[PDB]
């Protein structure tokens, strides 16, 4: 459902490059004016070829034509519906009562649904169906699971927010090591779990746990071709100088972490600033 | 911090 | 050249879907069948469909096709050279004979042959033909254009290690401000010439050019879907802070710089901490 | 820094 011929022909013309630098030895003149005319629908192989051909990157050119927003389908409608509801809460019935029931459809839906269950955790919007399922539900979706991809990581990410460790550690567990990447995106979910694990493992206590992500993470940096997150490389590190605190009682560690999180005012990131001292006070107590 | 995502 | 259809076959028997759940309301069953077998090639518009079938990310999807490296065309493989050949540079001679002259075929040749460059300014190694084109080339490349694409701030950030600032200004110019984001790459890009160009004009005192880029980077960071450097926004923030420090002469600027640096050694970036400490080292002088 | 950057 994307104009790609149109953004071939804008990049051709903007190169100054003639149709026929472009479909010569690949197929028919009257086929790729249909291609440019966005009435004959465009193969893969084909738009990687003429990628190579203009020298302007393959997902760019996709960006381009309109993959870049989130919007392509009904599923990132639903994820950006989300931030709506967070802040405008009195927007939660109506919405959930529509997701709730299609959650177990795609890992799509059901990251969304976890999203819903966050917002209603938040606000104390009640949410009788959910502690009534989600272990069925995850039973359902993980008992005869081999790989995981990008949406698994997201939903664990999130799960992470509504369950309590112990019933989602089992769940981590086979994930992990990672040991090739599949993009930016699936980059972003895999670091996300660990981030979001070794924080609670620290809030908790876990110190043994703790660990085991902290070293999980060190790996990710050595995977070829992985997109570490700068901002989560910052953050994991102020919780693993935590733990470095935590467990050697050397107060060297505690200022480094304190150094860190000062890193983020001093470079704008004002409200994660916020967030992460409340987190630092809570630490030094319990959770 | 646990963060949530939707990519 | 890629294998999706076996893909798709993968990642829907490890959902437990069943081959009706995807090409209903799309294809025959014997059609799809020839995708998965990879006999039959897909078209973005069907793969977009499936995708939203499996509920797994279609750039994903892509990735685990085999599009997630670069070796995927000529190009790529000569860009993984680089690195080869920056390491041992006795390489060199028999590459570059190979590269200078595609040089201005595809804006991918272009960025691949200012890398050449770059290897032969560090290791003195003479290089005539481009003191003699350049010029011409850029005048060739960019007198005519109007809209620009992540290889061409690519290739401005490249250039712009291998000329003259003052050279090379008058194209940056141009490409900016962004107004929309065009993958993670584009991001990648457009920050870097940002990044490279504030680094250069702190380096010459060009506080006026300095500040025009600490101002665009700003600015990135305000464009929806824009995906920003952690480890750029730090760079860059030491050297915004330090062009505080060199405007304002106040000290604390100049500790926050600092201090910024430093986060590079407590997070474990060794060789780039040390980088920084050079280049501070070096802004504290000429 | 000024890096250099192969996409």
């Amino acid at each position: 459902m994307f104009k790609i011929g149109s953004v071939l022909k804008q990049i051709r013309q903007e190169l100054n490059y003639h149709q026929i630098d472009l479909y010569s030895g690949i197929m028919s003149k009257s086929v790729y004016i249909k291609v440019e005319a966005d009435s004959r629908p465009i193969s893969v192989e084909e738009l990687s070829k003429f990628s190579e051909r203009l020298g302007v990157n393959f997902f760019e050119i996709l960006n381009r034509a309109g993959m870049n927003t989130k919007s392509v389908n009904e599923t990132g409608k639903e994820k950006l519906l989300i931030s709506k509801i967070f802040t405008n809460p009195d927007l939660f019935d109506k919405n959930f009562q529509r997701i709730e029931p299609k959650r177990l459809t795609s890992l799509q839906y059901f990251s969304i649904y976890l999203g819903y269950i966050s917002i209603a955790h938040h606000y104390n919007i009640e949410v009788p169906t959910f502690n009534k399922t989600i272990t069925s539900d995850l039973k359902h979706l993980y008992d005869k699971r081999t790989t995981f991809f990008g949406i698994d990581y997201e939903i664990v990410s999130n799960l992470l927010n509504v369950l309590p460790y112990e019933e989602v550690s089992s769940i981590i567990k086979p994930m992990y090591p990672i040991v090739d990447s599949f993009g930016k995106d699936y980059d972003l979910t895999i670091q996300t779990v660990l981030k979001n694990a070794l924080t609670i493992s620290i809030m908790n206590r876990n110190l043994k746990e703790a660990q085991y992500y902290i070293n999980q993470f060190e790996h990710l940096k050595t995977i070829k071709n992985i997109s570490i997150n700068g901002y989560y490389d910052l953050e994991i590190n102020y919780l693993k100088q935590i733990y470095q605190f935590l467990t050697d009682k050397n107060i060297d560690s505690y200022l480094n972490a304190v150094n860190i999180i000062n890193i983020f005012k001093i470079i704008g990131k004002e409200d994660i600033h916020r967030s992460l001292v409340e987190e630092l006070t809570k630490i030094s107590a319990k959770e | 911090l646990v963060t949530l995502v939707f990519v």
